[PDB]
RNA sequence: CUCCACACAAUAUAGAUGGAUACGAAUAAGGCGUCCUUGUGGCGUCGCUGAACCAUAGCAGGCUAGCAACGGUGCACUUGGCGGAAAGGCCUUGGGUGCUUGCUGGCGAAUUGCAAUGGCGUGGGGAUAAAUCAUUUGUAUACGACUUAGA
RNA sequence: GAACGUAGAGUUAAGGUGCCGGAAUACACGCUCAUCAGA
């Protein structure tokens, strides 16, 4: 492979695990922070191995694992050209982590990110509660938009980072709803 | 093109003190006259040592189906070469009128053995007349009582671009 | 005699069809070739694969038809250019145009022009085989698609069922008798 | 449910002379050809490829080989012409030909018509 | 009332050409609903306008047009042969042109 | 997004001048209607081309008069539903308000003289959410770039 | 295939007539399905 440098930090998912829908609806994966490297003695169990019943010392890698919040939900409907988002939702009240995510300047911005959005729970829902049954008519494979508690942690970018969790639940209406 | 039936009569010229000689008749199926006397003479140098400058045509004749409104049977002999070697055949063929059975015979011939017109020498075109003296198969299997069978190629020329039908073999 | 004319490609040969709408696009009239992954192929699978393979040394059955009909256009001349802009080519039949006729070219269909007896090819199933990885996504489209469509034509043949009626008590009339009289 | 090629079979050259007369198949010569006679249509008996003639859902018995006067005396007594007549496609025929041979008067005439039968129709519409 | 035609349209099809050599002195019509020769037996002689529309405005009005007339059959399919005043300027293959009645036998 | 200056505009570019007018599959089979025993049932029909169907009168479609019906139809609304494959369209409620050629009227057309087709850019100001540069960081770095953080 | 002044019109030789490409996706009869026929 041609050895060409990172696109992002963040590296993406290109594949996720395959949608069981018997089972209740929960992520597919995580994102944390890895603090560091420590050793960890335990027991062997291994029948066949010679270190059967037998203490071995082994290293191990700890990640910082803040609580992480959805803030979005993401649908993709099927087009023969390949995936494709109909649309993305979000919620109302979003932290200045994420809202400094999309600004380069937010020091002097006037944070005006989200505003008219808010107003779409000004309303009952309508325009907001239509793309839900939207995605719950559409979009067949669903996705949700998440982020970390980076103030809870020792970081000093305050900005933190936001991801799309494909969710292999059951029931694309009952995932949104979830 | 379609041929003809001709009765042609030669009679290699009649010399000093040999008054009247044999008048040779044959029947030629061509297109027209002029190839039908030119393979009267090729058959005719084959018969016997003549020229066409040696001898002459007696008449010329086209001769008509008696019965063409009825579908007969007829047992012809060929004889043609192989280029190198030559050997008869005996066909069989259903047919309403004796000229479009040579034609057919002659396209069958050009067909499965590559031969010219110049190459197929007719032998003999003779009606069958009774049923089951036809020897091939094929034509005894027209033969049979009460035939009845659907048409092959529904397919037809459509004559238009577009079709606004989705149209289908209905048959 | 249609400004725009929409063809499905079900049941039709691919280089017949190239032939005709690319004559026809020279000819300046503007097409649309729907449903492209039922386009037939003459000889068998493998044979086709093995075409397609020698000529490789795009996936999608709209390129490869577009290749075909590309191939019999002089495309280097801006007049070509002109008429390939005339085209569109799709697998399936998107919107708008489920909503509208599709003619067919009678001159191009499988089963009028091969003999009963022969191995064809479907086209979807070769794009699928030389990896267009779509083919799945198509028929589940299309399903739904026949779905909405049984409903509209199950409407339609009971409105027009109705039209019958009011026209089999608009007959014996006198209007109807000159019409008779006319032709109508 | 399925014609068959067989005798007695009427027939409807679509294509030559005729280019539409009522024939019979008195005989068949072989997949290709057949052996065709119309005398009451007018086309002679003659023999035929299949390509140029249709089959027509009708039949009725008819002698193998029979004769031209045989034939016909079977063809009247079939009253086939009035069973072709009677068929709506002979009728769509009959009428294709009558639109060919429409005046501009009596086209005018057909939209006028067809403007007051829409009036009754569309009055008979709406309300049922 | 919804119509105004008083003419066929019809593409202009191409020039009349060898494999190498074109003439653009005569030009090929494809008039609809025309298959046979027999029936472009009608459309002999008839008067041709090519209509386009123009940038400027000549006299009264943006739109100009070629005329010509039919000359003769061209092949099997009822492709008719034509000569305008003016030759085609090819960038025309394809287009609609009118074919007008007159001069009317009927 | 907004205030002055002037260039077309109320248009068309590969070819507008009645309508792109929607089941699906099968083809050595289908469809439609109908009946029942709902079937691979029976009966009848149909194809054999769209050469169909729908629309189509009125100054390139004038001005009026009634007869009859509660039709048709345009437009702007208005009600609700359907449409995500590229939905960008479909369908409906309810009135309004036109036309109505379904019928019958009454005035105008000419001399065009016998065919000649007949809102969008610029140029100068005003307002605005952001972005960039600059500072700073180092999970990065030849340099860009990356990356913090700062009213 | 044809010894060629410049044109117009017609007819043809050879060569073709699925599309490029002008012109029958004519017609008729048989043969070939080749896991790189054949033209």
């Amino acid at each position: 492979l041609p050895r060409k440098r990172a696109a992002s930090i963040r590296a993406r998912v290109k594949a996720f695990p395959k949608d069981d829908r018997s089972k209740p609806v929960a992520l597919t994966s995580f994102l944390g922070y890895k603090a560091g490297m420590t050793t960890i003695v335990r027991d062997l169990d291994r029948p066949g191995s010679k270190f059967h019943k037998r203490e071995v010392v082994e290293a191990v890698t700890v990640v910082d694992t803040p609580p992480v919040v959805v803030v979005g939900v993401v649908g993709y409907v099927e087009t023969p050209r390949g995936l494709r988002s109909l649309t993305t939702v979000w919620a109302e009240h979003l932290s200045d982590e994420v809202k400094r995510r999309f600004y380069k300047n937010w020091y002097k911005s006037k944070k005006k990110a989200f505003t008219k959005y808010s107003a779409k729970y000004a309303q009952d829902g309508a325009g907001i509660e239509r793309e839900l049954a939207r995605i719950k008519k559409y979009a067949s494979v669903v996705r949700v938009l998440v982020h970390t508690q980076i103030r809870k942690t020792p970081l000093a970018q305050k900005k933190a980072h936001l991801a799309e969790i494909q969710l292999n639940g059951g029931s694309i209406s009952e995932k949104v709803d979830w | 093109a379609h041929f003809k039936e001709y009765q042609v009569i030669g009679r290699r010229l009649p010399t000093e003190s040999v008054p009247e000689p044999k008048l040779f008749r044959m029947r030629i199926f061509a297109s027209n006259e002029v190839i039908a006397k030119s393979r009267y003479w090729y058959f005719l140098q084959k018969l016997h040592k003549v020229k066409k400058a040696s001898g002459e045509i007696v008449s010329i004749n086209q001769i008509n189906e008696a019965h063409p409104t009825k579908v007969k049977n007829f047992g012809v002999w060929v004889r043609y070469d192989s280029r190198s070697g030559t050997h008869n055949m005996y066909k069989e063929i259903r047919d309403v009128s004796r000229v479009a059975a040579v034609e057919t015979l002659y396209q069958d011939m050009a067909a499965r053995h590559r031969a010219r017109f110049r190459s197929i020498h007719i032998l003999k075109v003779a009606e069958i007349e009774k049923t089951a003296d036809v020897k091939r198969q094929y034509v005894k299997q027209f033969l049979t009582k009460d035939l009845k069978f659907p048409l092959p190629h529904r397919v037809q020329k459509s004559t238009k671009t577009f079709s606004y039908k989705r149209p289908s073999t209905f048959y | 005699v249609e400004p725009v004319v929409v063809i499905d490609g079900k049941g039709h040969l691919v280089g017949r069809l190239a032939s005709v709408v690319a004559k026809q696009l020279l000819n300046g009239q503007k097409i649309v070739v729907v449903r492209a992954e039922e386009l037939n192929i003459s000889g068998e699978f493998f044979r086709n694969k093995l075409k397609y393979h020698d000529f490789l040394r795009f996936r999608a059955p709209s390129r490869i038809f577009y290749k075909a009909l590309r191939g019999m256009v002089s495309h280097k001349t801006a007049r070509g250019k002109a008429a390939l802009e005339r085209l569109k080519v799709f697998e399936g039949i998107p919107p708008p145009y489920d909503k509208k006729k599709r003619v067919v070219v009678p001159q191009a269909l499988r089963v009028l022009r091969l003999k009963p007896g022969r191995k064809y090819t479907t086209l979807g199933k070769l794009s699928t085989s030389v990896g267009w990885k779509y083919e799945d996504v198509v028929a589940k489209l299309e399903a739904k698609r026949k779905v909405s469509s049984a409903e509209y034509y199950a409407k339609k043949r009971a409105f027009t069922k109705k039209v019958a009626s009011a026209n089999a008590t608009a007959a014996e009339s006198d209007v109807a008798k000159q019409l008779a009289a006319l032709g109508y | 449910n399925w014609r068959l090629v067989e005798v007695g079979r009427v027939v409807l050259i679509k294509k030559g002379q005729s280019a539409g007369k009522l024939a019979a198949i008195v005989e068949i010569i072989d997949q290709k050809k057949v052996l065709i006679d119309g005398p009451k249509a007018g086309v002679p008996r003659q023999a035929i490829n299949l390509g140029q003639v249709v089959l027509t859902p009708l039949t009725f018995a008819l002698p193998r080989g029979a004769r031209t006067a045989t034939v016909s005396k079977k063809w009247a007594a079939a009253a086939v012409c009035e069973k072709w007549a009677a068929s709506s496609w002979a009728k769509k025929i009959a009428q294709r030909e009558r639109r060919a041979a429409l005046t501009d008067f009596e086209r005018f005439q057909v939209m006028v018509l067809r403007k007051q039968k829409r009036y009754t129709v569309k009055k008979a519409l709406a309300k049922a | 009332a919804e119509s105004h035609r008083l003419y066929v349209k019809g593409k202009h099809l191409s020039y009349q050409r060898s494999k190498r050599v074109n003439n653009p002195n005569v030009s090929l019509i494809k008039i609809e609903g025309v298959a046979t020769p027999q029936d472009a037996q009608f459309y002999l002689g008839k008067r041709i306008a090519y209509v386009y529309r123009a940038s400027k405005e000549v006299r009264g009005s943006k739109i100009r047009v070629m005329w010509g007339k039919v000359t003769r059959t061209h092949g099997n399919s009822g492709v008719v042969r034509a000569t305008f005043r003016n030759n085609l300027p090819a960038k025309t293959f394809g287009a609609s042109v009118r074919i007008f009645l007159y001069p009317s036998n009927i």
